DNA sequence: CCTGCATCCGTGAGTCGAG
DNA sequence: TATAATGGGAGCTGTCACGGATGCAGG
């Protein structure tokens, strides 16, 4: 099972909302190159390779792990889409 | 019903 | 090793030739070895006799016919993609009525495909088998009216496509009605046409109360047969001008003419036997002395009225009774199509007779054979009853030739087939197998012929019985139909016998199938053998009496799927039928007469018989079968060996010393192992692979052609644009891979180049051209490459070219190349194994020899079966087979245990007792006592009540060994299993389903024309179908984007899929999916139906999904 | 009015759903004559057009949900506080 | 746990009780008797099969069994399409 | 604009003609020798579209620089070949015919 | 499935149809195992009643 | 670990004048027990030439 | 010609036309082929001076779709022998 | 109208129907212009009506139009739209999909409830466009096309690309589906574990829910592409995530067979 | 002529795989 | 481009159960 999945289901009024949130967050992390992450360097998900520990390429794992910490705000009509896009393009350019 | 039989009927009129 | 056999029943007669249902039939139909004047009225002779003479003037008549020799032998037909056939010549004579001039000639009608020695055909290079077709035997039957309780329906049935069915009924109002071509009319009228008068019908039919009164119509008798004929003609043919000769022609063609209406000889015989009359012809009525003379109708109506009246001696006909159902064999099925093509040929003859010069014409200019050739070719190619031969192992072919189908032309259609049709009739006894039949949609429709069963000239299945006279069983053997069988009280074959006298006071017997206990004085006949009740395959299952029918079915069907193994062994416990199967399959090679072996080679065997003549038998070596299994013969004799008549020379595929070897004999233990055998899964030993058990050779054929194109010709060449020497390494000078080269997926089997289409190179391509500096090449690389997941060693190559002697391809084709590539497949995880008792499972694990459970003396088991498979399936045979196997392991001997006369429990107890001495006493002589572990196991067994407490450990180990259970040590721990485990030799086969063939995966690939969706199948490198129900699954999960991906990006959305692939290879997220192409196809197809389908926005304005492409 | 599953399924307001079940010719003639509009309410209709099904993560309820980190939230809040 | 022919804490009893596999009727057929059979018409044979799979069946008894055996076999291969049709109809009516 | 609706209705002959890029006259498919679409045939490029992307039947204009241009020689519009899956043709009947769906 | 209130947006109809249909189809293709049995053969006589309703 | 035979291209061949096929011959060669007297010796090619 | 609806198998299940691929429409890997080709050609053209860029791209038709010519030819021969990675596009 | 592999031609029946219609319309026009009698024009118009009938719906009225020397009724537009093989049921409500595969199933006992054994050979093809980009991110290939051309020959495949594939599938899940799919549990999401060999390893506990046994049943695999589809698959469709039957609410993944036996 | 029952006609009849 | 010729031919037969319309005898 996904780590702490019960808690994640606890956070939302509908499981599908959790899925949407995780997906969107993953897309945000992909677009900005994990620059906008709410995770500390030691909280970062890791992947074991032939060499050693590297950054976990999976954006969904990242998104769920972030979502577990409570450092993210999710809901409906938080901010107009365009303004969000532009602000995040300022804070974390591609 | 059958087109051919109908044509053969219309032909037997003349 | 010694073969010890059981059973108290002595089989009086051997098995009839197993393939005779094909051979005897087709030989009967061709009559090639019978002199033309001594030929009978059956077969293509019959067809010629019915078709000719052809009149209208000129009269063309049939004199004789002959079959020539095959222009090519079987093997050459197989290689060159030809048909094994004989030329058919026909001597006919043109006779002028006026002139009297008689011009006689022999015209060539084309070729008739010939049946091989084993009973198959070669059609276009491929081995095929014509499957025998069961159907309702023509005749006159009487069945109760489903709606009306006290009334009956008479039915007059001819052969299929031999003319119309006719139904005679007694209507509520009392009049007798007749149905022909879905039209009801009073029978009185037709009877008046036949010449019947009120006097005749009154005196004949008067004995039944009021029945005849409905047949009485005063207005009908008021008119002579002519007015009745024209009246009937206007009834059956409205709108048709009622000319007299037209009515005569119609009624004659319908009810009379033998060239149109034809009963079978079975139909004639059944009509005679039932109605109690004598038919002149095979037709319902005759045209004689210029009038209509009845044959069938009056006796039929008589029987109908007698039955309705309740007159004793009249019964309804069970139509599923095997006396009312017959088999159309290969001869009949071919003969009918020959007849069709012959009648068409006749139409051509008349058509060419009316035209042209009436003076100069010859049978050569009259006769066009094309319709006949086309009829026969269409039959042997595109018929449902013509099936691609299953040669997987000899038993596959043998069974395939014995198949019986209710499907195909003239027979049932699916969802025309009720439960009655599919049922097992009491008359199937000794005739059709109650067990063997497919699972699924075809159950009851496809069946198999019983072992001792025979099909007579009439098409009815007959089974042998033994005459019993006054408690004395004679050796007289009578082959009976079902009808004949119903007449006698037939005792069972297992009834006690002292000599030929019945030894029991009470004997089990059958009267019309009904089981009954009788006295020996009442026994009229007796069953030959239990073996006659079941098919060949079902007869190969030992302890079948201990198996449930449902699993026995699967065990029976899976032997057909067994792959030939290089190490193949005959079963430890056989049924005694294992040799006859190999013999009659003609897989093995046998010595004709007595003699001495001159030469023994891998490729050939030379024998000098008593005659002194030198006979050389070439051996078939590494020949790929239809199913891709290697079929090759290996020599079983040595130089100078003295051989008798029928002695074994070479062993065929899946054969050991003339015995049928479908698999290996392995040492198995029945016990759960770490969930690796969980749910039918199977654990095997690596030592099975070490010694090459379950290892099979498979050869695949790859083919490629180079033809002429309007853009210029393709050609096979070693010169392939833009390829390294590493790629062209194994290619010879001609461009074809060398023999003995290893090939892996991606490797080139045959190099080929094709001229590119008219091509406008994009500026980028031109840039690359200039950049590399090498000029653009006219051709492109089309070469045949090894498909994914396939490969092997190239064993053979074949090259057919245009302009080569004896070589002619299809029009336009320059050359054709075949490459035969072979591989040696071991047993791997994912491969399917099965025993003969219906226990099937996939190998889920291959353990090293140290992990495997082992006997105290160090012997590890080969296979670990799960006991959880046993109790639900109720097949106990595999248990017993194991027990008798265990003894057979230690006593070093095989066994023959015939079905239903077997080795019983006490015998196997004795054998196990004898084997226990070799198993233990050896240890006691080696200076070894009982192990501590064995003591513990014996303690647990004492608590289990498996041994009697207080006895010495040896006695208890014996008591366990007599139960077929032994002490087993866990390979990993060394600690014994906490209880005794059943261990012993079982016969297991590797089936044709191997994970190596079945594994498939696709990222992107070829797409369909119209739908622009991925193709299907592994062969096409297609995608898996996501159907309605899978979509339902995703919907129920509520995964929207996954589903949308399935419906757009992953299938038909072209922009979406291109952009998706491009986004994935760039490392970005997949794009938003757009409108799927199939919906566009739907819209345009709806438009072609003149319906406008508009996609709209929320404001009710048109939205264009064609992006302005379809709008002017 | 009580009617069985089949007639109830053919009587639905969506012609795209009905025509994909049974009696396609009947459904399509009736609809084409009536000039029926499909509002794409149900699953089958959207599945045919390859749209996002109005259920699960395609539900209008949960599909408009936004996710934002605190930095961006307070930043947009500063941009709002400014003007 | 193992299956010998002599079983008829017994493995069959264990597997049937625990729910691992098997049910009492199948066990009874393995051990005590097969029981009455069915003529294809739906009628019943007067002679019950007195054999058990351990004892082994006579050819006659086997042939008697084959009737009901195939009657059952045809049902599963026919009636199945009737069920999937129902399911599809249900989906079609409830999908929105 | 996102598609929110799908409307189905009868098509007037005028609408059917407003769909068509030309009338299909000859009952011909392709030339036996050239295997090219026959003129005014079921496959004709002058109606439905170019077989190959941005090229006419004669070959006067082979590039993308011409789009929407109808070659005066072979009468073929130069565009993407995909339009052969879209653009409708039509047949003008001498006598009207009853759509069987609304009859039977 | 989750032992808790249904999540909004779940497709209820499909789940219902599947939940009703599944046992019908499964029980149909299961093996009959004759003997000790008579009459209408359980599942096969039950189903046409369901379809009747 | 390996077998070479004169005038034999692959494992699926047959040799004229020989009863066994190549596969069976190799199967027999697998049962061959070879003992190295020299600890350091890792590999040996055995030669066989026979006729008649 | 033969019909695409020619029945394959004994049943009503599949048609002969379901086994025929579409050789016209480029598979995603082909569109990606054109894309990657134009991309690699654009990025490896760094050698180009501007005049030789416009004139040599007019030579190969990379602009409007249709002495310095020689120097550009020679420079392209120079950069071909360089990275040795463009072989893949050349089939 | 398309040339097949063999150089021969394949064509739709709609072309033949359209041919009939066009021919009869032309003949009707010519007969009109030439002042044909009544009966002739009548029969011609009838034939035209039956040609339009044949085109739109074939076999609807009268005997169905067939090809010469053939009993096969031609396929009209109506036949295309409706039916089990019809455009709706076949090509719309369900489709054949890319990024999919299938194989024989074998039981790994050793898998966790959320895992399934995925053959390397399969995952190679399934995940291919990701593996290409990964091979580009490392020094395994010069670029994407080089990487793809590299995997075409099996002997051209080295060891490092396998580790690249290991890096590719990390955290991701696939979908296992066994036909028939009776309820929504006929498809479940599993985090794949690359295995040697050609068979899919399936966890014992999901068997009962799949109604899958080891006698040779096969399963199909699918790869959700998007971060969204992956989110849906992992959160909603994970095997370990659905432990109870949506039908009865009772556990659908429970000890069975050998497990119950041992316990 | 209005109601009711008998009869005709059209419409359906599980999934995936392989051929 | 000219003796005269003047109404076709195959048929596919052993399912079963339904909704809706259409028709006929009866109250
Ligand atoms: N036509 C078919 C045939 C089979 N199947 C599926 O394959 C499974 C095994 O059937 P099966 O016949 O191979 C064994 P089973 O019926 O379970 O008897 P047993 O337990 O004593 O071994 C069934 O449960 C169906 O889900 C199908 O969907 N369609
Ligand atoms: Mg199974
Ligand atoms: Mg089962
Ligand atoms: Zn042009």
């Amino acid at each position: 099972a996904e780590p702490g999945i019960d808690k994640l289901f606890g956070m939302v009024d509908s499981k599908y909302r959790l899925t949407v949130v995780v997906a969107k967050r993953a897309q945000q992390l992909l677009r900005h190159g994990f620059k906008n992450t709410v995770l500390e360097p030691e909280e970062r998900p890791k992947m074991q390779t032939l060499e050693g520990l590297f950054d976990d390429p999976n954006a969904v794992t990242w998104a769920m792990k972030e979502l577990l910490t409570g450092r993210l705000v999710f809901g409906e009509n938080l901010v107009p889409e365009d303004r969000l896009q532009k602000e995040m393009e300022r804070l974390y350019p591609v | 019903s059958d087109p051919v039989r109908q044509y053969l009927h219309e032909i037997g009129q003349v | 090793m010694e073969i010890k056999r059981f059973g108290r029943i002595r089989e009086v007669i051997p098995l009839p030739p197993l393939t005779e249902i094909q051979v005897e039939s087709y030989r009967r139909a061709l009559q090639a070895d019978v002199p033309p004047e001594k030929r009978e009225n059956v077969g293509i002779q019959a067809a010629f006799r019915e078709t000719f003479p052809i009149e209208e003037g000129l009269v063309l008549d049939f004199l004789e016919y002959r079959l020539g020799e095959p222009p090519f032998p079987q093997d050459e037909c197989r290689e060159k993609d030809l048909t094994y056939q004989a030329p058919l010549y026909a001597r006919l004579q043109l006779i002028h009525k006026d002139t009297g001039l008689i011009k006689e000639d022999e015209v060539f009608l084309g070729h008739i495909p010939l049946m091989t020695e084993d009973g198959s055909f070669i059609i276009n290079g491929a081995d095929r088998v014509i499957v025998s077709q069961i159907h309702r035997s023509p005749g006159v039957y009487f069945t109760p009216d489903p709606a009306r309780p006290g009334r009956y329906i008479a039915s007059i049935i001819p052969l299929p496509k031999r003319g119309p069915w006719i139904d005679l009924e007694v209507e509520p109002n009392g009049v007798v009605s007749m149905k022909v071509n879905k039209r009801k009319f009073p029978l009185v009228l037709l009877l008046r046409v036949l010449g019947y008068d009120q006097e005749t019908l009154a005196r004949e039919l008067g004995a039944y109360g009021e029945l005849v009164q409905g047949l009485m119509d005063e207005s009908v008798f008021a008119m002579r047969p002519e007015e009745a004929l024209i009246r009937l003609f206007t009834l059956l043919r409205p709108g048709d001008p009622p000319k007299r000769d037209k009515a005569v022609a119609y009624v004659y063609g319908l009810i009379a003419d033998p060239r149109r209406y034809d009963l079978g000889e079975a139909g004639r015989y059944k009509a005679e036997e039932k109605l109690g009359i004598r038919l002149s012809g095979r037709t319902l009525a005759r045209f004689e002395d210029g009038e209509f003379k009845d044959e069938v109708f009056l006796p039929t109506l008589r029987y109908l009225f007698a039955l309705t009246a309740g007159v004793p001696g009249h019964e309804v006909d069970d139509i599923d009774h095997l006396g009312n159902r017959r088999i159309r064999t290969v001869g009949e099925l071919m003969t009918d199509q020959f007849r069709v093509g012959l009648a068409r040929l006749a139409r051509g003859v008349r058509e060419r007779m009316l035209m042209g010069s009436e003076d100069s014409l010859t049978p050569a200019k009259l006769v066009n054979s094309r319709p006949l050739e086309a009829a026969i070719r269409e039959f042997f190619s595109r018929s449902q009853l013509s099936q691609f031969k299953d040669e997987t192992n000899p038993l596959s072919s043998l069974r395939h030739k014995r198949r019986i189908s209710a499907l195909g032309p003239g027979g049932l259609t699916r969802e025309r087939a009720g439960f009655d049709v599919r049922d097992v009739h009491r008359t199937h006894y000794g005739r059709i197998c109650p067990v063997e039949t497919p699972e699924g949609a075809n159950i009851g429709l496809i069946t198999s012929l019983a072992a001792y069963a025979r099909v007579d000239e009439l098409g009815f299945i007959r089974t042998p019985y033994r005459r019993v006279v006054g408690g004395v069983v004679t050796d007289e053997v009578v082959y009976m139909t079902a009808t004949e069988e119903d007449r006698y009280t037939i005792a069972q074959a297992n009834t006690p016998l002292e000599g030929n006298r019945i030894a029991a006071e009470r004997v089990v017997a059958r009267r019309k199938g009904e089981p009954v206990i009788v006295s020996p004085e009442e026994v009229e006949f007796m069953d030959v053998s239990p073996k006659q009740v079941f098919s060949v395959n079902t007869n190969l299952i030992p302890f079948l009496e201990h198996d449930d029918a449902n699993r026995a079915l699967m065990g029976s069907n899976m032997q057909t799927q067994a792959v030939p193994l290089i190490r193949a062994q005959a079963p430890v416990v056989m049924t005694g039928l294992e040799e006859r199967v190999v013999r009659d399959s003609l897989a093995a090679l046998y010595a004709e007469e007595d003699g001495e072996v001159a030469k023994v080679d891998g490729n050939r065997i030379v024998v000098r018989y008593e005659d002194g003549r030198l006979v050389e038998y070439p051996l078939r070596r590494f020949y790929r079968s239809n199913q891709g299994t290697a079929l090759d013969q290996r020599p079983r004799v040595v130089v100078g060996q003295r051989v008798r008549k029928g002695d074994l020379l070479a062993d065929g595929p899946a054969s050991e010393n003339g015995f049928l070897a479908l698999g290996q004999n392995v040492l198995v233990a029945i016990m759960p192992f770490d969930g690796y055998n969980f749910e039918d899964a199977i654990v095997i030993s690596e030592e099975l692979l070490k010694r090459d058990f379950y290892t099979s050779i498979h050869i695949e054929r790859y083919e490629i052609e180079a033809r002429d194109t309007k853009l210029g010709p393709e050609r096979i060449t070693r010169d392939i644009p833009h390829l390294s020497e590493a790629a062209l390494r194994d290619l010879d000078e001609e461009g074809v891979v060398r023999i003995g080269a290893e090939v892996k997926p991606g490797d080139i089997l045959v190099g080929r180049t094709s001229f590119k289409g008219e091509s406008e190179p994009t500026p980028e391509e031109r840039l690359l051209r200039s950049i590399f500096g090498e000029k653009a090449r006219d051709v492109k690389d089309t070469s045949l490459r090894v498909p994914p997941g396939e490969g092997g060693i190239v064993v053979r190559t074949v090259r057919l070219r245009r302009g080569d002697p004896g070589v002619e391809l299809k029009p336009g084709v320059r050359e054709v190349v075949r490459v035969y590539v072979a591989q040696k497949r071991k047993l791997q995880v994912g491969d399917k194994l099965a025993n003969r008792h219906g226990n099937k499972g996939v190998v889920a694990k291959i353990l090293p020899v140290e992990d495997m459970p082992h006997l105290p003396d160090g012997t590890p088991v080969d296979v670990i079966l799960n006991p959880l498979g046993v109790p639900s399936r109720m097949n106990l045979g595999q248990i017993l087979e194991t027990h008798l196997g265990l003894a057979g392991y230690f006593l070093g001997q095989r066994y023959i245990s015939p079905i239903f006369d077997g080795a019983k429990e006490p015998e196997i107890k004795e054998l196990l007792a004898q084997a226990f001495e070799v198993y233990f006493g050896k240890r006691k002589g080696e200076g070894f006592g009982v192990d501590k572990r064995e003591v513990e196991v014996l303690r647990r067994a004492e608590k289990l009540g498996l041994v009697t407490p207080g006895k010495t450990p040896e006695e208890q180990l014996k008591e366990l060994f007599l139960q077929g259970k032994v002490v087993l040590y866990d390979g990993r721990t060394g600690e014994p299993i906490e209880g005794p485990i059943v261990v012993g030799q079982m016969f297991i086969m590797k089936l044709y389903h191997m994970v190596e063939d079945k594994m498939h995966a696709r990222s992107t690939g070829p797409y369909s024309l119209i739908t622009q969706q991925p193709l299907g199948g592994k062969a096409q490198f297609g995608g898996q179908r996501f159907g309605e129900m899978e979509v339902w699954a995703l919907e129920a999960y509520g995964a929207a984007h996954t589903l949308q991906e399935m419906l757009t990006l992953k299938s038909d959305d072209i922009e979406g899929r291109n952009a998706a692939y491009e986004a994935i290879i760039k490392g970005e997220d997949v794009p938003e999916p757009s409108v799927p192409e199939s919906f566009r196809v739907l819209v345009k197809e709806l438009q072609a139906l003149a319906l406008d389908v508009q996609t709209l926005d929320e404001k009710d304005n048109p939205v264009d999904i064609f992006e302005g492409l379809a709008s002017k | 009015l009580l009617m069985g599953v089949t007639k109830s399924a053919l009587s639905t307001k969506s012609w795209l759903s009905a025509a994909s079940f049974q009696n396609t010719t009947h459904v399509l003639t009736e609809a084409a004559i009536a000039g029926k509009k499909d509002e794409l309410i149900g699953l089958k209709e959207n599945v045919i057009l390859g749209r996002l099904i109005p259920a699960g993560t395609g539900s209008d309820f949960v599909r408009f949900t936004q996710v934002v980190d605190q930095k961006t939230l307070k930043a947009i809040e500063e941009a709002r506080k400014e003007a | 746990i193992t299956i010998g022919i002599d079983d008829a804490f017994n493995p069959l009893y264990v597997m049937a009780q625990s729910g691992a596999r098997g049910n009492p009727q199948q066990i009874r057929q393995l051990c005590g008797l097969r029981g009455l059979m069915q003529k294809p018409s739906g009628e019943t044979f007067e002679v019950p099969v007195r054999s058990s799979f351990r004892e082994g069946l006579t050819v006659l008894e086997y042939f008697i069994s084959s009737h009901g055996a195939r009657k059952g076999g045809a049902d599963t291969a026919l009636r199945t399409a009737d069920s999937g049709y129902l399911t599809r109809k249900l989906v079609d009516v409830t999908h929105e | 604009k996102e598609v929110r609706k799908v409307r189905i209705a009868l098509a007037s002959p005028e609408k059917i003609r407003s769909w068509s890029y030309g009338e299909v006259e000859k009952p011909e498919t392709i030339n036996y020798r050239t295997l090219k679409p026959e003129r005014d045939g079921l496959f004709d490029e002058r109606i439905f579209g170019p077989i190959k992307d941005y090229e006419c039947a004669c070959g006067k204009y082979k590039r993308q620089r011409f789009e929407g241009k109808v070659c005066e020689r072979c009468g073929v519009e130069v565009t993407k070949s995909i339009v052969r899956r879209y653009r409708m043709g039509h047949i003008e009947l001498a006598t009207p015919a009853a759509h069987i769906w609304f009859v039977k | 499935s989750m032992a808790r209130p249904v999540s909004i947006g779940e497709a209820v109809g499909i789940v219902a149809a599947q939940s009703i249909g599944e046992p019908g189809t499964q029980l149909t293709m299961r093996t009959f195992h004759t003997g000790g049995v008579a009459g209408a053969a359980d599942i096969t006589q039950g189903l046409p009643r369901v379809i009747e309703l | 670990t390996s077998v070479y035979i004169e005038d034999v291209l692959h494992e699926f061949s047959t040799i004229p004048g020989v009863k066994e096929d190549v596969v069976e011959i190799i199967l027999n060669l697998k049962e061959l027990v070879v003992r190295f007297l020299n600890p350091s010796l890792q590999t040996v090619t055995l030669l066989l030439k026979a006729e008649g | 010609p033969v019909s695409l609806e020619t029945p394959i198998g004994d049943e009503k299940d599949s048609f002969y036309g379901d086994f025929i691929p579409d050789e016209h429409l480029p598979s995603p890997v082909d569109a990606a082929t054109q894309s990657l080709l134009s991309e690699e050609l654009e990025k490896a053209l760094s050698k180009l001076s501007e005049r030789e860029a416009m004139v040599l791209k007019l030579r190969k038709g990379l602009i409007d779709g249709r002495q310095i010519e020689n120097k550009a030819l020679r420079k392209l021969k120079y950069h071909e022998s360089r990275t040795r990675k463009l072989r893949d596009f050349l089939d | 109208m398309v040339q097949v592999d063999g150089g021969r031609f394949a064509t739709s029946d709609l072309n033949d129907l359209y041919r009939r219609l066009i021919n009869r319309n032309n003949r009707l026009k010519k007969l009109l212009a030439q002042g044909a009698p009544e009966i002739i024009i009548r029969n011609e118009k009838r034939m035209l009506q039956e040609a339009v009938d044949a085109l739109l719906d074939n076999g609807r009225r009268g005997a169905p139009v067939t090809n010469p020397g053939s009993d096969r009724p031609l396929r009209s537009l109506t036949d295309i739209l409706s039916g089990k093989q019809g455009r709706f049921r076949q090509n719309l409500l369900g489709k054949r999909v890319d990024y999919s595969g299938r194989s024989v199933i074998v039981v790994g006992p050793q898998l966790k409830l959320h895992q399934c054994g995925l053959p390397k050979r399969m995952a190679l093809e399934l995940f291919k466009p990701f593996l290409l980009k990964k091979m580009e991110e490392k020094g395994i290939a010069p670029n994407v096309k080089a990487a793809r051309r590299m995997l075409e020959r099996q002997r051209d495949i080295k060891d490092e690309v396998w580790d690249a594939l290991e890096e590719v599938i990390h955290g991701k899940v696939v979908l296992l589906n066994r036909a028939p799919t009776l309820h929504r549990l006929g498809i479940q999401a599993f985090q794949p574990v690359l295995v040697e060999g050609q068979s899919i390893q399936l966890h014992p506990l999901v068997c009962e829910a799949f109604n899958a046994d080891f006698d040779g049943d096969q399963m199909a695999v699918h790869v959700p592409l998007s971060s969204f589809a992956q989110a849906e698959a992992r959160i909603q469709m994970l095997s370990a995530h659905n432990l109870l039957s949506p039908a009865s609410g009772e556990p659908l993944a429970k000890p069975s067979r050998d497990i119950i036996l041992g316990l």
